[PDB]
DNA sequence: GCTTGACAAAAGTGTTAAATTGTGCTATACT
């Protein structure tokens, strides 16, 4: 009565495994110590780093060093902190507080 | 519901007086600055003596606990945000809890040298976490944060316009309120549409669901499917009928022998001759295939 | 036994919608300035319009006329 | 049967103007 269709089409083709793309295998390790295989075509150009069936990030076996991919540090408690109190003020905070735990 | 396992268990810590609340935010921050300040003293060395080491420690340790215990006493705070929010699309106990993640960042910010209540600041940082949660996680299919406050928007202002004309409007009476054209503002209502369920039920009884029942548009349709393989034949018979210095031009300019077109000049790679001649060479092969010599062949397979 | 005919059947959607239009009526008559306020600007009439659209639409008896000849109908 | 000169249409290459998306923060008080 209705119809719709899934998120892609049908091809009819039939050629099979006479016609080769040339392509070769990389190798990548990950955190844990597992080791994955990943064919690429022989363009080439392989990543350093590629996202495993574990889902690691593992890295490339052939280089030393793999890319740097390097990022920005995280923002945490104490350096939010840092831009409302100055270092001044937070030194006679800490000489307040010390001063109750040394009355006992 | 289950939830009430959450309201008794926060139920056991006791609110904070106006005085408590300054006194955990100071000890927080004094127990922060303490952990600083062993951290960064190792860099150097710097021992420190052992009585001032086991207190700086026993401060750290005491920041750490009143954050802990800031944060616990206030947890009522945000079921009583969330319950506004309940019914909307996500659940009520998530409501609570990634509430309580902006809660966190409320204690995160909160300082008392502004003379203010805990409550006045977190409240902010609790409903703007909670809007962000529904945004972001309402829908099936993801929409934007600023697609979703639009459409909000466009429904605000309908139901206003509705309540007043007394029916749903047309899309320029909307356009005229929203200063965009009638036409985005229906691309705007066919986004806000939600998906329906397939497992529902269909024909008013529990015979069938309504997946039962969709016919597939793209389905391998088996007529075509052979019938294509004929054509790959047939044609290729044609091909075959002529000679193969006329046959290759064809099968490489098309990508027939390998499925990848080939400019004129490619051609040359192996035939050696220069484009414009393999222009007239495909011109020549091209005006003796369509005669109606071979075009009969193959004429009625394009329908 | 007894028989719902169509009237009763009509009447009981009928007070099914003035009952929601009462409740949203009675929530919003404490949030609207007094002695200012007019019936007809808080009297809301969706409901029971969508009441009486849904009984005729959807409910099982509102079945669809059987023109087979005149003696179905 | 084919090379060469010369030309225009089509399409890659890169810049960037515009559109879209992600993110932190709003301090009367409210538990």
């Amino acid at each position: 009565v209705l119809r719709g269709s899934r998120l892609g089409a049908v091809s009819y083709e039939t050629d099979r495994n006479h016609d080769l793309a040339p392509r070769q295998v990389a190798r990548y390790r990950t955190d844990n110590g597992e080791e994955f295989d990943v064919p690429f075509a022989d363009d080439a150009e392989i990543p350093g780093t590629w996202l495993c069936r574990n889902g690691l990030e593992g890295t490339l076996i052939e280089g030393d060093v793999p890319e740097p991919k390097k990022v920005k540090p995280p923002r945490t408690h104490w350096d939010m902190l840092l831009e409302r109190r100055s270092v001044e003020e937070l030194e006679e905070l800490l000489k307040e507080r010390l001063d109750l735990i040394k009355a006992k | 519901d289950s939830v009430r396992a959450y309201l008794k268990q926060i139920g056991k810590v006791a609110l904070l007086n106006a005085e408590e609340e300054v006194e955990l935010a100071k000890r927080i921050e004094a127990g922060l600055y303490a952990t600083q300040k062993l951290a960064e003293l190792a860099e150097k060395g710097e021992k420190l003596p052992v009585q001032q080491r086991r207190d700086m420690q026993w401060i750290c340790r005491d920041g750490d606990r009143a954050k802990n215990h800031l944060l616990e006493a206030n947890l009522r705070l945000v079921v009583s945000l969330a319950k506004r929010y309940t019914g909307r699309g996500m659940a009520f106990l998530d409501l609570i809890q990634e509430g309580n993640l902006g809660l966190i960042r409320a204690v995160e910010k909160f300082d008392y040298t502004k003379g203010y209540k805990f409550s006045t600041y977190a409240t902010w940082w609790i409903r703007q976490a909670i809007t962000r949660a529904m945004a972001d996680q309402a829908r099936t299919i993801r929409i934007p944060v600023h697609m979703v406050e639009v459409i909000n928007k466009l429904g605000r202002i309908q139901r206003e316009l509705l309540q007043d004309l007394g029916r749903e409007p047309t899309p320029e009476e909307l356009a005229k309120e929203m200063d965009i054209t009638p036409e985005k503002v229906l691309e705007i209502q066919q986004y806000a549409r939600e998906p329906i369920s397939l497992d529902q039920t269909i024909g008013d009884e529990g015979d069938s669901q309504l997946g039962d029942f969709i016919e597939d548009s793209e389905a391998v349709v088996a007529v075509d499917a052979v019938s294509f393989t004929l054509l790959q034949d047939q044609l290729q018979s044609v091909l075959e009928t002529l000679s193969e210095r006329e046959a290759g031009v064809v099968r490489l300019r098309f990508g027939l022998t390998d499925g990848q077109p080939r400019t004129l000049d490619e051609i040359g790679q192996v035939y050696g001759v220069t484009r414009e001649r393999i222009r007239q060479i495909e011109s020549k092969t091209m005006s003796k295939l369509r005669h109606p010599s071979r075009s009969q062949v193959l004429r009625d397979y394009l329908d | 036994r007894r028989l719902r005919t169509v009237g009763e059947l009509i009447q009981n959607q009928i007070r099914v919608g003035l009952s929601r239009m009462e409740r949203v009526v009675r929530e919003r008559m404490t949030t609207q300035d007094v002695e200012a306020i007019t019936p007809q600007t808080l009297i809301n009439i969706r409901p029971v319009v969508a009441a009486i659209k849904e009984f005729f639409g959807t409910s099982q008896l509102s079945q669809f006329m059987d023109q087979n000849n005149p003696l179905s109908g």
